[PDB]
């Protein structure tokens, strides 16, 4: 039944609020997926200012 | 692999797919995420549907982060090696686990560890599929929008269920 829900093209929200060393840090994210091609494409946008952490470091995490 | 939900589970397969049945109510993901000779992430993800929007709210704690290390001293590349999450049912929580090593490239040809556990437990009280023990087969492409001034990442990522 929540296979259902996958046939197409669904919009995807991300929000993350981080604290890392007592770097706070919150980021934004929009995009889409399509389950049929295993595909996701999403930007990311740190709104706090700076992510203190390298970006590679949070994919598997959004 | 905040969404694994979106993975392409082959159709001879479909059974195995836990993420994609906990939906719309959704799951709770909780990884440890270990950097080798550094500190470690811990996280708790709540992924579920909105209306028919598809939600990830994630709280990250880092810790014993080394000052000038690889990941405070911003000493990783920004690009993405391909890489398998291995899953395994937990019949006890009524969900999975999942563990991989994703490897980091540092700018001066080294590689830096980070081992990932992961833990997923639905939201709802409906049935779920608990899958035999298979893999997520992960690509994902980093880069940079021209016009964004902001601190951005773009991710295309591609993900596939294979191992049965
Ligand atoms: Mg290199």
């Amino acid at each position: 039944k929540g296979e259902e829900l996958f046939t197409g093209v669904v919009p995807i929200l991300v929000e993350l609020d981080g604290d890392v060393n007592g770097h706070k840090f919150s980021v934004s994210g929009e995009g889409e997926g399509d389950a049929t091609y295993g595909k996701l494409t999403l930007k990311f946008i740190c709104t706090t200012g700076k992510l203190p952490v390298p970006w590679p470091t949070l994919v598997t995490t959004f | 692999s905040g969404v694994q939900c979106f993975s392409r589970y082959p159709d001879h397969m479909k059974q195995h797919d836990f993420f994609k049945s906990a939906m719309p109510e959704g799951y709770v993901q909780e990884r440890t995420i270990s950097f080798k000779d550094d500190g470690n992430y811990k996280t708790r993800a709540e992924v579920k549907f909105e209306g028919d929007t598809l939600v990830n709210r994630i709280e990250l704690k880092g810790i014993d982060f080394k000052e000038d290390g690889n990941i405070l001293g911003h000493k990783l590349e920004y690009n993405y090696n391909s890489h398998n999450v291995y899953i395994t049912a937990d019949k006890q929580k009524n969900g999975i686990k999942a563990n991989f090593k994703i490897r980091h490239n540092i700018e001066d040809g080294s590689v830096q560890l980070a081992d990932h556990y992961q833990q997923n437990t639905p939201i709802g009280d409906g049935p779920v599929l608990l899958p035999d023990n298979h893999y997520l087969s992960t690509q994902s492409a980093l880069s940079k929008d021209p016009n964004e001034k902001r601190d951005h990442m773009v991710l295309l990522e591609f993900v596939t269920a294979a191992g049965i």
